[PDB]
RNA sequence: CAUCAUUCUAUGGUUACCCAUCAUUAGAGGAAAUUUCCAAU
RNA sequence: AUUGGAUAGGAACAGCUGUACUGGGCAGUUACAGCAGUCGUAUGGUAACACAUGCGGCGUUCCGAAAUACCAUGCCUGGC
RNA sequence: ACACGUGCGCGAGUCGGGGGCUACGAAAGCCGCCGUGGCGCAAUGAAGGUGAAGGCCGGCGCCGCCGGCCGAGGUGGGAUCC
RNA sequence: GUGCGAAUCGGUCGUCCGACCUGGGUAUAGGGGCGAAAGACUAAUCGAACCAUCUAGUAGCUGGUUCCCUCCAAAGUUUCCC
RNA sequence: UUCUCAAACUUUAAAUGGGUAAGAAGCCCGGCUCGCUGGUGUGGAGCCGGGCGUGGAAUGCGAGUGCCUAGUGGGCCACUUUUGGUAAGCAGAACUGGCGCUGCGGGAUGAACCGAACGCCGGGUUAAGGCGCCCGAUGCCGACGCUCAUCAGACCCCAGAAAA
RNA sequence: ACGCGAUGUGAUUUCUGCCCAGUGCUCUGAAUGUCAAAGUGAAGAAAUUCAAUGAAGCGCGGGUAAACGGCGGGAGUAACUAUGACUCUCUUAAGGUAGCCAAAUGCCUCGUCAUCUAAUUAGUGACGCGCAUGAAUGGAUGAACGAGAUUCCCACUGUCCCUA
RNA sequence: CCGCUCCGGGGACAGUGCCAGGUGGGGAGUUUGACUGGGGCGGUACACCUGUCAAACGGUAACGCAGGUGUCCUAAGGCGAGCUCAGGGAGGACAGAAACCUCCCGUGGAGCAGAAGGGCAAAAGCUCGCUUGAUCUUGAUUUUCAGUACGAAUACAGACCGUGAAAGCGGGGCCUCACGAUCCUUCUGACCUUUUGGGUUUUAAGCAGGAGGUGUCAGAAAAGUUACCACAGGGAUAACUGGCUUGUGGCGGCCAAGCGUUCAUAGCGACGUCGCUUUUUGAUCCUUCGAUGUCGGCUCUUCCUAUCAUUGUGAAGCAGAAUUCACCAAGCGUUGGAUUGUUCACCCACUAAUAGGGAACGUGAGCUGGGUUUAGACCGUCGUGAGACAGGUUAGUUUUACCCUACU
């Protein structure tokens, strides 16, 4: 009769993100005339650490083309980007690293990151630490581009949309084993209240559909229907197959 | 059991014994506009779930097989039901049992 | 003795209609391969 | 041609001894011969009845249609 | 609310209770062309409905209907009375 | 063990740079919260807080059911019944 | 022929038991009715009208009838019969009487055994039980026996013993 | 997507066997059974009735056990017996593999053998036809750690002899 | 410069509104019979029939005894006719114990669908002939019984019929069992009633008779679990003691087939048989459920004798020594330990001996808390699961006396 922890997660209140010291939103520069018809130049002010995120972010400072004000942006920093470097961005930008030009205007086999999925949404895909997307093929009829995503899914994309060249910085941090629960405590304390994961079998049968029993077992298949309601949808959600994942 | 498809029995309208035509009775299809079935659906519809009992404790395995007697004389053609006792197997003029015949 | 084809008749034959066939609905039934049979099927 | 019994037929075992299968032997199996053991039996002893002594015959448990690789031969060992 | 018993009034009726008229009195009294109405006086059928003694003597041994007169059973037991 | 105490006291213990301790502020509210999970905790209350009402909830089950005398005086059996 | 048996065997076959009858609604002639029954005013039934009171076994007793109706619907015990069970202060029946609802005399003491059922009293008399003393009553010159126990025996139910 | 969310297992080491029949989950609708409203079509004066049609799902067909889970019985057999490599049959979706064990899991049971003792239903080491062990329902191990559960030895001691 | 969407990506689809189907313990509500020598498990003694119990009317109980039932039958119903059966004896080619054929005996010893009982011989059986009284319809009655239903039955009456020459006989089965309310559905019946302002027509609703069924059979629509549990109660009812009882356990007699070289009885005693005891277990349900603290130990007193030792003795198959049997006998003893929570058992060692018992299975405001026996956890088996397990394992609050008595 008790609501399960996942249903409690949607309310927020406790399961909300820890965004006190999070250093702004890591957005790709807005589309304007000087992204669309040619390039605009900005300086890399400082690569900086963001709590909860693994990739370092780069304060890149452009100059406003209409005002005498100066515009600071927070890019997901490309691996090998440094401070006092010029970042260029636009249709007539050049194809070297940290340099965000539209995906249609770069060749096939081009490694990108912080890629826009729908044109002018300021960079959504392949912007976790170490991750990259490859431009596979173009289609000047329809103005569309197949791009392979970090998962392995080839997704068609509207050619006009932009991505910093190269892989994201902070790459390969999942290779190091967190030795100790405290290092895991410290990780998720910068993100949200999710960490010390109590398995449902150890819970009581009122809190979770797996709980109860004089042995610590499930007693129903862990694999469950996609249509299943909130509170029962637990275990392996709509599992196509299961067990030791052999072959490709 | 076994009942013949012909039966010289009483015809109510004719007021005499006349040869009838025996056939096994079946139910008709339930009319959707019978008062009970109309009352049922008005009650059953909406919220409240199942409103009247669903009988489940089915005890007996056979029926009282009923004959539909039909008067042969074509002015009358009047009918009535003729209920017989419970029986599992039942046939209309199958094969008359014989005597002095070998069970091989 | 049996069956068919023929005409002659008979107080006889329903003509908005008879019969052989075409069809579907209404019931009854086997020799043999397989042997060594039995009662089946 | 499904089938379903049967009963036609193959199988796994057989208490010890003795004799015969061999160039000669270790073992079997089989043929058999006598006791056991089964079976009947009449006395000897009963208050019980369960033995004893002697004589005369004597495998079982399975699997339908078989199905077994090769079958009772397997081995060792002597040929100047 | 109902049933039965009992007391009282009236009695094939009965009842104003609602309405109206004229200190105790918010009572009491009155109405009758205020009994509307209730319950009782009639039942029975699902319903359409129907809806609670007869005999004898004559005009035509028996007549459909003409009339005539007496006319709401019988047996048995029955307090009382004669 | 009618206590100092509706959980305390003594010795003895566990840990003491870290998933450490802690005050204030702040968020989550009752089939809800929160839970390193004991059905734990949510104001001495928790396998559904507390408050008022519905509510004088229902009870084939316990308990009680208030003066005197006089007369009559039982049944625990039948049949049917979740 | 002989031995022995039967709740679910039986030729016989009790005791106790269960019906019914023991008059006037009866008996008795006579006539009427009928569509029933018919060889037949046959058979049967039903009606009227007469005449027959020694009231037809004993004993006791006034009866008949209708409404409304509470409580109860856990029972238990005993003689005899009786089922299951080794038995049980066990479980279950039959009949009647008890207890429950009930005091009272006796059984020392007991729900039920025995006697007897109850207004408040005086005298008398008993029942069942008693009568050394407790404790009313044998304190009779009671009758005849029987019995010695180093475990005497001593009064329905009933409260402790067998084979030997 | 080196992200978020949902689960199981629980460091390291060394491993993680067989089963997709069942129950789920999942993929496929182009040979297509079942299938609702609406729509369509016909019959009827109409209400209505009938027929064709017909989504998902279910059925049919794949996949999947680090999904839930599961992982046999009976005979004969070696040249003393005992064991039975081997054979025969029954039989499943697959018949429990590598390990481990009278374990915190073994009913019988205080198993049998060894060891520890003067004596041990305790302990450890072995043995496994294991009532009912077993591989992420994780198996086997395991240094370091532990207010965890045991057993023994030394030392110590009023726990005791036996009390003051 | 000119403009009509701010640019871009979708787009008659998303999606939303409303219906429809499927999925839906994620939530909700509710259920989860009864009887019962406690409950459960099992059975059905829950509806019904036979013989018995049952005590010679009828009636009569138990989870009493022995059984049967949820059907079966177009004949196995209905007449009529003719036959005689089971079994036996004696014969007869093949032919034998058993085929068929005759004659004789044949009281029913067969058969009548089934359980059992009753009934039955020119039949109620057997074989044939024709048939549909197993039909239509009012009442009355019997059985159970409340003298209500149902089922089943009995006598009539009115029809229409069958059979037989006819008398008759027949409205199911030779009799005793084989079954079902309201509501709803369905069928059948009549130139039926009503479908509400009238009329016609479908339709619907009525009236009357069958059917679809409630087997918990006078008739709810229904799965578990709780060791996290709660409440009303119950000694109407289990888990202690105590009662009754003593099957079982223990202990003891009787008789004497045998044992004992001989020899029933030194010591034994089979086949039988009579008891006692309440330190065994049962049996029962009487007391206690507004609570009698529910294992063992420890401690401590008293008691019993069915005597192990010690005192006195009797008998031996008693030479001595050691040991057995029995008697008066409970005065006085009956130990230290290993393992086990254990009572029990077992072993070591000492010992005159290492007897057995009672006192609410003595003794928790005396302790202890090892075991069972709450809530935490692990395992195995079981269950889809929650969970279960006189199956192991580990951790788990032991309250009060100052009253009365008793004792000091």
């Amino acid at each position: 009769g008790r609501v399960i922890r996942g249903q409690r997660k949607g309310a927020g209140s406790v399961f909300r993100a820890h965004v006190k010291h999070r250093k702004g939103a890591a957005r790709l520069r807005a589309v304007d005339f000087a992204e669309r018809h040619g390039y605009i130049k900005g300086i890399v002010k400082d690569i900086i650490h963001d709590p909860g995120r693994g990739a370092p972010l780069a304060k890149v400072v452009f100059r406003d083309p209409y005002r005498f004000k100066k515009r600071t942006e927070l890019f997901i920093a490309a691996e090998g980007i440094h401070t006092g470097q010029f970042v260029y961005c636009g249709k007539k930008a050049q194809l070297n690293i940290g340099n965000v030009l539209p995906v249609g205007t770069m060749p096939e086999g081009t490694i990108v990151c912080c890629l826009e999925e729908k044109p002018g949404d300021r960079g959504k895909l392949a912007r976790a630490s170490g991750n990259y997307a490859t431009v596979i093929s173009h289609n000047p009829e329809t103005k569309k581009t197949r791009v392979k995503l970090p998962s392995g899914s080839k997704k068609v994309i509207s050619s006009a949309n932009r991505a910093v060249v190269g892989v994201v910085a902070g790459g390969g941090r999942i290779d190091k084993p967190i030795l100790k629960a405290g290092r895991a405590y410290h990780k998720y304390k910068a993100k949200r209240n999710c960490w010390p994961r109590v398995r449902g079998v150890a819970m009581n049968p009122v809190e979770h559909p797996f709980g109860g029993g004089n042995h610590q077992h499930i007693g129903k298949p862990s694999t469950i229907r996609r249509d299943a309601p909130a509170g029962r949808k637990v275990g392996l959600i709509a599992a196509r197959r299961t067990g030791r994942l052999r072959g490709t | 059991v076994n009942v013949p498809k012909t039966r010289r029995t009483f015809c109510k309208k004719c007021g005499k014994h006349q040869p009838h035509k025996v056939t096994q009775y079946k139910k008709g299809k339930d009319s959707l506009y019978a008062q009970g079935k109309r009352r049922y659906d008005r009650k059953q519809s909406g919220y409240g779930g199942q409103t009247k009992p669903i009988f489940r404790k089915k005890a007996k395995t056979t029926k009282k097989i009923v004959l539909r007697l039909e008067c042969v004389e074509p002015n009358c053609r009047s009918k009535r039901m003729l209920a017989i006792k419970r029986c599992k197997h039942f046939e209309l003029g199958g094969d008359k049992k014989r005597k002095g015949q070998v069970i091989q």
